[PDB]
């Protein structure tokens, strides 16, 4: 019953992950995209890096 | 006055220099109006890629 309980659980828990990791990774790409043109300095981006990480 | 680059008794035209009343303090703010639209310029730019 603890199986199935966790079977139950973790494809929600896995999908909120995997959307955690989505919108992470996008805001990693749009910081990028902020350094590139020029806006802001390469500490922002790895701040950005580590939060994706 | 600086210079007086007419001819007297000439022929001006519409858009001929006459004098010349000596630029330092409209050169100066010039550049000092300049060196803001040096930046904001460059800021304009930047956001228009980014908003894309």
């Amino acid at each position: 019953a603890d199986g199935l309980a966790a079977r139950g659980t973790f494809t929600e828990q896995l999908q909120a992950q995997r959307d955690l990791v989505k919108a992470s990774d996008e805001y990693y790409q749009l910081a990028d995209k902020r350094y590139r043109t020029g806006v802001d300095n390469y500490l922002t981006l790895l701040d950005a890096q580590r939060s994706l990480f | 006055i600086l210079k007086r680059l007419f001819k007297e008794g000439s022929d001006v035209k519409a858009g001929q220099q006459l004098y010349q009343i000596d630029p330092a303090t409209y050169e100066a703010d010039y550049q000092s109006a300049q060196a803001n639209l040096a930046s904001t310029q460059e800021q304009a730019q930047r956001y228009k890629l980014l908003v894309a």
